[PDB]
C-alpha cells in the first residue's frame, strides 16, 4: 500500500530544473501590443475624415482593447510574483527536510516526514484580481481626453489623475491657449512640468533655464523650482495643437 | 527487488511528461508566432495608410 | 473632377483605419491565448519536475537497498 510517498524533498540533482522554473516572459510582447495600440491612435487622429461625429466610437473600441490588454498584463505580473514566492517558500521548506535514504524513504511514505509538494502549492495560489494599481498610463489619458479635444481642441479639461474611470469629464468653461506663455507663438514642442502642470514650448524653458541650475516656474513664477528634467513631452497639448492645426487646415481646404 | 515494477511505472510517467513539456513548448512558441503575424498585418496596413495619405497630399 | 480622387482615397484610408481597430481586437485575443499556453507550459513543467525529482530519489533508495544485500552476504 502507498508504495510511493506523497512527496519527497528537492533532490540535489534536481537543483537546476527547479531553478529554471518560471512563467515565460511576455514583457516584450506586451510592449509591442501597447506600441501597436499607440501607433493606431496616431493614424486615427492624423487620418480620420472631417469631424462632426466626434470620434467617440473609435475611441471606445480602442480603449476597450487597451484595458483588456492591461487587464491581461496585470494578471501576468501577478502570476510571476506568485510563482516566485511559492518557489522561494518551497525551497526553504524543502531545505529543512531530511534527504532521502533507507530510513527516511519509509517515513516520507508513511507520513512521519512530510515534504512540500510544489504542484499542490502551485494549484493553490492566491488568484485575486486585479491586485494592482490603476496606473495612470500616458496612453490612457490621451484616450480619455481625445474625443473631447477632437470636437474642441481648446475645451478646458479639469483634473484627471485616475483616467479609465468610466465617467464624463468636468469640462470647465472657456478655452485654453495653444500658445507658449514664453514665446506668445503657437506651440511646436510642448513640454509639461511634473511638479506642476504648466506647459511651455521647448525653446521656451530651454532658454529660460539656459545658464541656470533651478529657476522658479515661469507661470506667475509658480513656486515650483524647476529644471529641464522636470519637463516631459506633452502628448495632450501636442494633440490639442495638432488638432487645431488640422482644423485651421481643414477650414481652408475641405 | 520490491521496487522494480513501481520504478518502471515512474520512469515512464517522467518520459510521458517530458514529451508533454516538449509539446506545450512548441504550442507556446506557435502562439507567439501567431501574435507576431498580427503585429505584421498591423504594420503593413499602417504603411498603406501613410501612402494613400501622401497621394492626397499631392491632391490625386 | 479631380475632387473625387481625394474622396475615394480618403474613404480607403477610413476602411483601413477600421481594419486596424479590428486587428487590434484580434491581437488582444491572441495575447489571451498566449497567456494560456504560457500558463499551461509552466504547469506541465512543474509536474514533470516533481515526477523526475521523485525518480532520482527512487534511484538513490534502490541503490542503498541493493547495498544492504550485496554486503549482507
Ligand atoms: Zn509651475
Amino acid at each position: 500500500d502507498n508504495p510511493i510517498p506523497k512527496s519527497v524533498p528537492l533532490h540535489p540533482k534536481s537543483g537546476k530544473y527547479f531553478h529554471n522554473l518560471h512563467a515565460r516572459d511576455l514583457s516584450n510582447i506586451y510592449q509591442q501590443c501597447y506600441k501597436q495600440i499607440d501607433e493606431t491612435i496616431n493614424q486615427l487622429v492624423d487620418s480620420t475624415s472631417p469631424s462632426t461625429i466626434g470620434i467617440e466610437e473609435q475611441v471606445a473600441d480602442i480603449t476597450s482593447t487597451y484595458k483588456l490588454l492591461s487587464t491581461y498584463e496585470s494578471e501576468s505580473n501577478s502570476f510571476d510574483e506568485h510563482i516566485k514566492d511559492l518557489k522561494k517558500n518551497f525551497k526553504q521548506s524543502s531545505d529543512a527536510c531530511p534527504q532521502i535514504d533507507l530510513s527516511t524513504w519509509d517515513k516520507y511514505r508513511t507520513g512521519e516526514l512530510t515534504a512540500p509538494k510544489l504542484s499542490e502549492l502551485y494549484l493553490n495560489m492566491p488568484t485575486p484580481e486585479p491586485a494592482t494599481m490603476v496606473n495612470n498610463t500616458d496612453t490612457l489619458k490621451i484616450l480619455k481626453v481625445l474625443p473631447y479635444i477632437w470636437n474642441d481642441p481648446t475645451c478646458v479639461i479639469p483634473d484627471l489623475q485616475n483616467p479609465a474611470d468610466e465617467d464624463d469629464l468636468q469640462i470647465e468653461g472657456g478655452k485654453i491657449e495653444l500658445t507658449c506663455p514664453i514665446t506668445c507663438k503657437p506651440y511646436e514642442a510642448p513640454l509639461i512640468s511634473r511638479k506642476c502642470n504648466h506647459v511651455f514650448d521647448r525653446d521656451g524653458i530651454q532658454n529660460y533655464l539656459q545658464g541656470y541650475t533651478t529657476r522658479d516656474c515661469p507661470q506667475a513664477a509658480c513656486s515650483q523650482v524647476v529644471s529641464m528634467r522636470d519637463f516631459v513631452r506633452d502628448p495632450i497639448m501636442e494633440l490639442r495643437c495638432k488638432i487645431a492645426k488640422m482644423k485651421e487646415s481643414q477650414e481652408q481646404d475641405k | 527487488k520490491p521496487f522494480a515494477n513501481t520504478k518502471k511505472t515512474l520512469e515512464n510517467q517522467v518520459e510521458e511528461l517530458t514529451e508533454k513539456c516538449s509539446l506545450k513548448t512548441d504550442e507556446f512558441l506557435k502562439a507567439k508566432e501567431k501574435i507576431n503575424e498580427i503585429f505584421e498585418k498591423l504594420n503593413t496596413i499602417r504603411d498603406e495608410v501613410i501612402k494613400k495619405k501622401n497621394q492626397n497630399e499631392y491632391y490625386r | 473632377d479631380v475632387s473625387q480622387k481625394i474622396k475615394d482615397i480618403d474613404d480607403q484610408i477610413q476602411q483601413l483605419l477600421l481594419k486596424q481597430r479590428h486587428l487590434l481586437s484580434k491581437m488582444a485575443s491572441s495575447m489571451k491565448s498566449l497567456k494560456n499556453c504560457q500558463k499551461e507550459l509552466i504547469s506541465t513543467q512543474i509536474l514533470q519536475f516533481e515526477a523526475q525529482n521523485m525518480d532520482v530519489s527512487m534511484n538513490d533508495v534502490i541503490g542503498f537497498f541493493n547495498e544492504r544485500e550485496a554486503d549482507l552476504k
